């Protein structure tokens, strides 16, 4: 704990499936929740896991 | 026409129907879109009580 809030913690947030027990998952993209491809950049319906 | 405020919300209650959100393509333009607890591309194929 330190003044300001220290920012070296990361989680995951969005999937497309379910993991495994036992299992890492260190891909790190962009993903998109709707129908329109998000072209590889972040944007509407683009947001960063 | 008209909203409710922050303070005083609405609610209704939706049943007995069939969901198709196809109709929203051609008018609506959302800026938001995050689902909780269920794939986006699997709801066409679930059920809602």
């Amino acid at each position: 704990s330190k003044v300001g809030g220290n920012y070296n913690y990361l989680y995951r947030l969005f999937r497309k499936s379910n993991l495994k027990p036992f299992e890492r998952d260190i891909s790190t993209e962009i993903y998109q929740a709707g129908s329109t491809p998000c072209n590889g950049v972040e944007g509407f319906n683009c947001y960063f896991p | 026409t008209r909203f409710a405020s922050v303070y005083a919300w609405n609610r209704k209650r939706i049943s007995n129907c069939v969901a198709d959100y196809s109709v929203l393509y051609n008018s609506a333009s959302f800026s938001t879109f995050k689902c909780y607890g269920v794939s986006p591309t699997k709801l066409n194929d679930l059920c809602f009580t």
